[PDB]
């Protein structure tokens, strides 16, 4: 351990924007800790992001508004940030600093963990194979969920991508026919939210099982982006040294984004695309990595880290720098929430990259993969004919076209309608998926082959 | 000359508002998506012309101060 | 206290000798006392950023530092004042110099020291009692509205060692005296607070109690909570001067606060102008608006950190009657005025750019500005609450809904009052649009509703889908002629009509329909609903075969029934009573549904 | 396809609106073409 | 062998993961082995000389992106290529290099994209479009190019000679299709000759078995060329011969339509679809090329039955 | 008499050739004769300042010209007229000037288009579309204009 005196110092050099700079400081060294007084006793901290001979650069995290330059008082702990983590901290709500918010006590600490992790070996990764049941037949069907993958809902404002992380919370188990462990990071959101979750975890019955972070929108920007790396390190504490399986949800990833792009443009970085930074992949990769199955012990980190679109651009940074990074998504529109469709999950831009393996014989049912196929080829088509006759008009149709109005209309009513405690099964997701089918005749249906239909279509 | 005028009144409307649904519907859509791209991408390069520019107001500063 | 200036680049001021002082600490610059912040800091120099012209300053000379941040002055003497964006008191610096012109270095205390205010004290409190932060020990009586409950300022607390006795005290007295670990404070009525600071509150509760406006349209259908957050578009011709009086005239809150942020001369002037005539009834007196109302003023050419600054000036005064147990409404006149002098201020620092030119941090000033509104349970041992509603408006460039600044402002607020100009050139009013026009508020409201009213919550579904339904027709229609056509669906087209005339809107200029109580609006909407499902029934019920009702047969057979219906927004609450309006409407649905009675 | 495909520039922004004021102006003229047509045809229906 | 430098791991590292993949696959080419090594990320490598080049407080070019970033990648795909290798035994080896892109956005204007396609001699293209519709691989087959083409009909005149004329026919039909597309969206399928009818119903027809595969079944799993140039003969031969079937009528004293040749040969049009499920790993070459004749000898007696 | 500079000379050559042009034209002008002056190109005079500018280390404006481009080219254009010569033979002579903007495009958001645009009482604009079809001399003559209608109407 540490067992030398810390340094404190007086020696501010100069403040710009959210960063003091300290000099004469002895041996600095990159990316500790600093503890800072101001001239009123206000107790503020940040982080060194550079060092340069006798001077540190220092990221203040509550803000630089009223630090002095002569008085400000600032020590070093002489380490990074580490956190105490404990199996106990399930339970218990805390701030985005890490500090408990419920009246309980501060984190009594089975060890301390590098809130910037590690990164996990390849070679002793365990490639997921093993299928959550989210009861959503949108979900479970065509794009199914496994244990250890990351799968962020893409949303826009307005959208109930809120209702959907709560109901993925109470009804989240298994296709083998379990208790997951909630992480939930609330940042950059307004009590309201909060609030909304905070009772649905305790409405569900399941509080002993959630650990909350919030960081709400009246809070610093700075303390915004390590509130995943909080949550993430609780997670990695429980899945990977108690071998827990642990759900982590990260609330509107955009505010994560947004409060990196304030950082990048203060310490004056290269921007990539709208002005955020071009490490912006990089610092995610950071954050979303930290999920999968480990070999050799019986944990797991499943992330959903649900995202808000600015302006409904499936292609702006974040939206985008995400999709590189995660297995796919779930991704929720205004077309389907604005005619009371719950939930409004479009299929058609959606995807699971390891929804292949983790689907058919040994997972659920043999004919899985082949009835999402189909679908998304259905779907697809009725989506290009309304395209189509909304120039043309109905009686430019055949009855080739008709009937993939016939599924599509269908389809969005049946299949992805639900409603908020509507919990299906696997295989009841997939008899759905055979009744719209059963809409064509076998030899439209080419996405399946005659070995297939022959078994399931006749019923 | 009602019934011989009149289904050639019925085809020439609904070639005229097949064209007109079209403009609609496909081609000012595409012009308008092609415009907002085109206003994106250029305040995206005004950006990057924005960043190399304060870098060279703060390495002048830099050179200035050297000189000091 | 002093130091020296040792540069000018501009607005931007270089001092030296100035080790002692903090970020975003406050300068007055020069002879002339120019108002400034100081941002960046190096060494014993400062950089300031100076809000009014520079012109004339010379090197060495002095720089004053004041302790306090950029603070709002919170204390007696704040109501019917018209302030600033930096708290400068408007009417007294055009009454103190017989000027028409806002002096350069103007020093005019926010709160003047020669009124001799009517202070008396808790009488609860005692010598050597205790006392925290929100303690109210005395009340300042201003006007026959609002009195001025005098708090301990936030972030202090001890026992009490002198109290005032009741009597006439300026704001430069000393009324109350406490002592903590042996250091004394000394405090008058009035108190300082950054204004970037959020005043805190003991809990921030759900806000389930209606905003009681005046409109029947812009309450029934899309309702707005206290505490609640709202937007509003600000077009010439979308006649929002129609909720500004409503609100401000008629609301069942208790203070009312008009922030400009940045606007036309012109347009301030309207304002201006416009408030101190506005009265209301209150205990049968005709009383001014401006006895508990405050306005902060900002033109597009004032200085660009009061234009930025305006918007946490206003909140700061919203949330200091807050903590007294008042409903406070908070309307920004434009908030993308503000959110052009915060683009300004980022451009003149040579800040990078984000999305369409902004800053990268517009999105979190906005959703930390639109936080702090809410119902609370407020600090003290008085155990009161209150709340702060916000019905800032937004008035984007070219009225599209792709500029950040609405953008971000709907992704925030909960309820949106859509207007429109093509309802204005209609002479349709209040000019709300309907189909974009939303609230997300109605979950919150439900148990008030219920425990109030208990009928309005189906009224209220079934209206929407009435309206909606006329809009889902009209392509049916247009292409028809209502020849073709259901029955039914007549029934539905006149029925919205009747809705979208004789409710929906409402006419502010005739003496009756000044303001709609609530259980005036819910009658008349369950009159019209009533009506409608009768009407549905005496169709469907015997459209089989033979012998079927239409509705050219209802409106015939009961057009006396189809006016007393539209009649009904003559009911002029002043004269008719509570009890005699629902009677007549109870006796309107009795006359209606045996009308029908007589077609089966 | 989803876009004209023409490199972004101020004289694309200059063109892409002339564009568009082209194509808003015949869809107004084609517009009233139809309805001259429909209310024609409506006529020669009543007689 | 692999190398992995993951998306959380060091970002500098990942110039030296692409160093040392070139390099391995430089020395297996020594000893004599035709060697395909792969980078899936290119941009990711781009990227890292990106934040490098901002923390050394470099002048930036296009995007943000370091003024040698072309030259970085010019360097490293030219270490590709079939050579003589040095060494008195006289092997020959090759390094192909098959690099994945990132754009964002799926524009294609990006630095990286853009000077990477200056630089690679073959353009596989994808549309994200066509992957929404799970038409994998999401080839854009409009926008994607070859430069090998001329290199290698030498090669496939040598062991197949049918293949060539295959491919022509089939990128004329599929651009066809598309410039028909163009006016169809607004024609509305009014106007078209049945023999352009046609056309637009045979690309279908390639674009959904033949262009199309899934890569996570028996069958689709790997597609041995015999395979590939079978199926694609008879698809073009129905093409040759019902556009011929049309074109004998059109002037006679009845037309053979789309409608008419659709509803004769429908069971013709299913079996052409079905080609894919021959499993080459349980089905070899014997059975599925005798399959393929017998489509064919089926085509040819409908055809014989219908005109 | 003709000033002769090519693309390939120095850039201070480049710019000062304009103002060798104009130099000779007053000259004569203060004979009593009228002088008409031709340039061929004034985006490249532009050209020469935005490459000293960026040689010199100096803020820029838009798309790298100098911010004082507009007076660069002011002063070269307003030193043109019909005037009452000094010396005691009370001549009057005139210069007239024709500049000749190098189009990158129709769209006058070119910043030397815009700053002649702002100076110049006569633009004689050449239509892309009239070129392409081979109608010479190719005059659009609907953006076209000339300030001097009332001025030669006597």
């Amino acid at each position: 351990y540490l067992s030398q005196p810390r340094l404190t110092y007086k020696t501010v050099s100069g403040v710009n924007g959210p960063l003091v700079i300290l000099d004469h400081v002895k041996f600095p060294r990159y990316a500790e800790i600093v503890h800072l007084t101001l001239p009123d006793g206000t107790k503020r901290s940040g982080q060194v992001l550079e060092v340069s001979g006798s001077k540190a650069v220092v990221q203040v995290f509550e803000g630089t508004s009223g630090i002095d330059a002569k008085k400000t008082s600032c020590e070093f702990t002489g380490d990074i940030l580490r956190t105490p983590v404990s199996e106990d901290m399930l339970g218990r709500v805390f701030n985005g600093s890490g500090k408990p918010i419920d009246r309980g006590p501060v984190v009594l600490a089975e060890d301390f963990l590098d809130i910037m992790g590690q990164p996990i070996n390849p070679q002793c990764r365990i490639y997921p194979e093993e299928m959550i049941q989210t009861g959503i037949s949108a979900i479970d069907g065509m794009n199914s969920i496994a244990r250890g993958q990351k799968i962020p809902i893409f949303s826009a404002a307005g959208l109930p991508h809120n209702e959907i992380a709560a109901q993925i919370c109470r009804q989240a188990g298994l296709v083998k026919k379990e208790n997951f462990a909630i992480v939930f990071a609330a940042m950059g959101v307004n009590m309201e939210t909060a609030r909304f979750f905070k009772s649905d975890f305790e409405e569900n019955g399941s509080m002993d099982n959630v650990c909350l972070f919030l960081n709400l929108a009246n809070d610093p920007t700075i303390e915004r982006i390590i509130t995943p790396r909080l949550a993430l390190t609780t997670a990695e504490f429980l899945a990977y040294q108690c071998e827990k399986h642990v759900l982590v949800i990260l609330t509107d990833m955009s505010s994560y984004a947004e409060a990196l792009r304030e950082v990048s443009a203060a310490r004056e970085e290269v921007p990539g695309r709208r002005g955020f930074p071009g490490y912006m992949y990089t610092d995610l990769a950071t954050i979303y990595e930290r999920a999968g199955r480990v070999e050799g012990r019986n944990g797991s980190i499943t992330q959903i880290p649900i995202l808000t679109m600015p302006n409904d651009d499936i292609t702006h940074p974040i939206p985008d720098l995400t999709g590189y990074i995660t297995e796919g998504q779930i991704y929720v529109d205004r077309q389907l929430h604005n005619r009371q469709i719950y939930p409004p999950i479009n299929v058609l831009p959606s995807l699971s990259r390891l929804m292949k393996s983790a689907i058919g014989e040994g997972m659920t049912r043999k004919d899985h993969a082949d009835v999402s196929n189909q679908l998304y080829a259905c779907y697809a088509i009725g989506k290009d004919v309304q395209a189509m006759k909304a120039v043309v008009g109905e009686e430019a149709l055949t009855s080739d076209d008709l009937l993939y109005l016939e599924f599509l209309q269908k389809f969005e009513k049946n299949f992805i309608t639900q409603g908020p405690y509507e919990n299906r099964t696997v295989y009841e997701t997939l008899d759905i998926g055979w009744q719209l089918l059963r809409i064509f005749p076998k030899e439209m249906l080419k996405r399946i082959p005659q070995s297939t239909l022959s078994e399931f279509y006749p019923r | 000359s009602l019934q011989t005028s009149f289904v050639t009144l019925d085809e020439a409307i609904k070639i005229t508002n097949r064209r007109v649904n079209a403009i609609e519907h496909v081609i000012i859509p595409r012009i308008e998506r092609t415009l907002a791209y085109i206003i994106t991408e250029l305040d995206e390069r005004e950006r990057e012309e924005f960043y190399r520019l304060k870098k060279i107001q703060e390495k002048k500063k830099i050179i200035k101060e050297k000189s000091e | 206290t002093f130091g020296y200036v040792h540069g000018v680049s501009g607005p931007v001021v270089t001092a030296c000798d100035m080790a002692g002082a903090a970020m975003y600490e406050l300068v007055r610059v020069g002879h002339s006392e120019l108002v400034g912040e100081i941002i960046r800091l190096e060494g014993d120099m400062a950089t300031i950023q100076v809000y009014e012209e520079t012109s004339g300053v010379s090197v060495g000379d002095p720089v004053l530092r004041t302790g306090k941040p950029l603070s709002v002055e919170l204390g007696p003497g704040i109501m019917g004042a018209i302030f600033d964006g930096i708290q400068r008191p408007l009417s007294d610096i055009s009454s103190q110099t017989q000027s028409i012109y806002i002096p350069r270095g103007v020093n005019v205390s926010a709160l003047s020291r020669d009124i001799k205010w009517e202070f008396i004290p808790s009488k609860n409190l005692r010598v050597g009692s205790h006392i925290t932060g929100g303690d109210i020990y005395g009340i300042v009586n201003e006007n026959s509205l609002i009195k001025h409950k005098i708090m301990l300022p936030p972030r202090s607390r001890g026992s009490v060692t002198y109290i005032a006795p009741p009597g006439n005290y300026d704001a430069s007295d000393v009324v109350l005296e406490l002592e903590f670990e042996g250091v004394k404070e000394k405090l008058s009525m009035v108190q300082v607070w950054p204004v970037r600071q959020v005043r805190p509150v003991t809990e921030k509760l759900p806000a389930n109690h209606p905003l009681l406006t005046g409109q029947r349209v812009l309450d029934a259908l899309f309702p707005c909570v206290q505490g609640g957050t709202t937007a509003i578009p600000g077009a010439f011709g979308c006649g929002k001067t129609v909720i500004s009086q409503s609100l401000s005239k008629y609301s069942n809150s208790d203070v009312i606060i008009y922030v400009g942020c940045g606007e036309r001369g012109n347009e301030m002037s309207e304002v201006l102008r416009d408030f101190p005539e506005l009265t209301m009834e209150v205990d049968g007196k005709v009383e001014s608006i401006m006895k508990r109302t405050a306005l902060v003023a900002n033109t597009s050419n004032m200085p660009v950190a009061a234009r930025e600054a305006s918007i946490y000036t206003g909140i700061t005064l919203s949330e200091y009657f807050r903590d007294m147990g008042y409903h406070v409404s908070m309307m920004a006149d434009s908030t993308s005025r503000w959110a052009e002098a915060l683009r300004e201020i980022s451009g003149r620092l040579a800040e990078m750019p984000a999305d369409s030119g902004y800053p990268a941090y517009l999105g979190a000033r906005l959703a930390s500005f639109y936080e702090r509104a809410g119902r609370v349970k407020c600090l003290g041992n008085p155990e009161r609450e209150g709340s702060v509603s916000i019905v800032g408006a937004v008035s984007p460039p070219g009225g599209d809904f792709s500029d950040p600044v609405t953008s971000a402002t709907l992704g925030i607020v909960q309820v949106f009052w859509g207007l429109d100009k093509k309802l204005a050139q209609r002479k349709h009013f209040p000019s709300v649009n309907w189909l974009i026009s939303y609230s997300k508020y109605m979950r919150a409201l439900d148990e008030y509703y219920d425990k109030h009213f208990t009928e309005f919550v189906p009224l209220r579904t079934k209206a929407k889908e009435i309206l909606q339904e006329e809009e889902d027709l009209a392509e049916i229609v247009q292409l028809v002629g209502k020849a073709s056509l259901a029955e039914t669906d007549k029934i539905t087209l006149e029925v919205a009509k009747l809705i979208k005339d004789d409710f929906l809107q409402q006419n502010g200029y005739t003496p009756y329909d000044r303001f709609c109580p609530f259980y005036k609006t819910v009658g008349m909407l369950s009159n019209m609903i009533s009506f409608y499902d009768m009407a549905r029934r005496a169709v469907e019920t015997t459209a089989q075969s033979d012998n079927k009702i239409t509705w050219s047969i209802i409106r015939e057979h009961m057009g006396e029934i189809l006016y007393k219906l539209s009649s009904m927004k003559f009911k002029d609450p002043v004269k008719d009573g509570e009890a005699k309006i629902k009677a007549d409407y109870a006796q309107l649905l009795e006359d209606m549904q045996n009308a029908f009675r007589s077609l089966e | 396809k989803d876009r004209i495909e023409i490199f972004p520039s101020r004289m694309a922004q200059t063109i892409m609106k002339a564009r568009l004021k082209g194509a808003q102006t015949g869809r107004n003229l084609l517009k009233k073409k139809s309805d001259a047509l429909t209310l024609r045809f409506r006529q020669i229906l009543k007689k």
